[PDB]
């Protein structure tokens, strides 16, 4: 679910 | 709390992965 | 410029002595500069285990099992996503800023993709290393607050 | 790619020859591991003791990537090893009974066996000396030497071994490369 992520 | 680690792995899946 | 592979290996080589792990005023534990970095330079890679993305569900319930609280996972892409809940490196200390002074972005390197957090603008030593975690916006239920303390702050990490 | 011995995964004082597969000892215990490890199937390696002066010793074996270079194979919870002098068998830097010592000339066989129910076996000459370790804990395993003192050995992970155990299912260490 809660990944960061390098964009949104 | 984690172990450390200096350069990325790739896990390496085993043929059950998806297995219950 | 200089070849990726040249200025990735650099950093594994000098990012131990460029950053350490101290006490927050953002939250909790942060990463902070130990010497002054340029603009566009390198600063950490987010290392841990490189998994493929339809493994991280089955892997995030697991965590929950045994109590691991916060995510520690990061997407490459739309096939990757670095798990380092279990074995990374300082990366993981890295608070969320609404005005941060790095970014996160992904590298090859012989094929193999890398997460690699970047000087947005020349930082100082003493300064706390921060980035747009960039989390997707979530219910009000599961919305966790922002303290970064920058004058624009969202206000909220979701 | 090849099997070899690691490159800087080792303790430097180590005597590594260039095709980094012989190997002298040099004062007190000190480690080096093999460059790739196993985690998963039966994998099988020879060492052969060139040479063994007196008061050398080896102990031989498998160790994850954490176990001390600068100690004894066996030292603490990553490593599991059989020592020359008297078949000493040491995991966490204990000593139990296992087997005879192994000399100069004796070629030792490394079997494990981690399963998808796992063993350690040490032979001696292609004899097995019986299980050594059972239900070790879970990770990568590479083959390793420690040596006390100026005694030569020389690793061979494959594909062929000079004694090949009887009944035995494995995949060389070589596999690996
Ligand atoms: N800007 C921010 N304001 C308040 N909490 C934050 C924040 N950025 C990150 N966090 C919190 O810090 C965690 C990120 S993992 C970072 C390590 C953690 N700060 C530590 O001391 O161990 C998340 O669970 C989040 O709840
Ligand atoms: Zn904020």
């Amino acid at each position: 679910a809660r990944t960061k992520q390098t964009a949104r | 709390d984690f172990k450390e680690l200096d350069e990325n792995v790739e896990y390496e899946e085993r043929e059950s992965e998806f297995d219950i | 410029d200089l070849p990726m592979p040249m200025r990735f290996r650099h950093l594994k080589k000098t990012s131990k002595e460029a950053v350490g792990v101290y006490r927050s005023p953002i939250h909790g534990r942060g990463l902070f500069c130990k010497r002054n970095i340029d603009a566009g330079e390198m600063v950490i890679e987010y290392a841990g285990i490189v998994i493929r993305s339809i493994l991280t569900d089955k892997r995030e319930k697991y965590y929950d099992s045994k109590g691991i609280g916060s995510s520690y996972m990061f997407r490459i892409d739309d096939s990757e996503v670095v798990d380092a809940t279990m074995h990374g490196n300082a990366a993981r200390f890295i608070n969320h800023s609404c005005e941060p002074n790095c970014y996160s972005r992904v590298i090859n390197i012989d094929g193999q993709k890398h997460i690699v957090i970047f000087a947005m603008r020349k930082i100082y030593r003493g300064e706390e290393l921060t980035y747009d975690y960039k989390f997707p916006i979530e219910d009000a239920s599961n919305k966790l607050p922002c303290n970064c303390g920058a004058k624009k702050c969202r206000k909220f990490l979701n | 790619s090849r099997v070899l011995l690691a490159l800087h995964d080792r303790a430097p004082q180590l005597k590594i020859s260039d095709d980094r597969l012989t190997v002298v000892g040099e004062k007190g215990y000190s480690m080096v591991r093999a460059s790739h490890g196993v985690r998963k199937g039966a994998w099988y390696f020879e060492i052969t003791v060139d040479e063994m002066p007196p008061d050398t010793a080896a102990r031989l074996g498998w160790s994850q990537p954490l176990g001390n270079l600068q100690a004894p194979l066996g030292y603490d919870k990553f490593s599991y090893s059989w020592r020359s002098k008297k078949g000493t068998k040491f995991h966490q830097s204990i000593g139990k009974h296992y087997s005879s010592g192994y000399g100069q000339g004796d070629v030792l066989g490394f079997y494990i066996n981690l399963p998808e129910s796992s063993e350690i076996i040490f032979y001696k000459n292609g004899v097995n000396q019986g299980v050594a370790y059972k239900d070790i804990f879970e990770g990568v395993y590479f083959p390793a030497i420690s040596l006390y003192k100026s005694c030569t050995v020389s690793i061979n992970f494959g594909p062929c071994f000079k004694y090949p155990p009887k009944d035995l299912t494995y995949r060389p260490m070589s596999d690996m490369g």
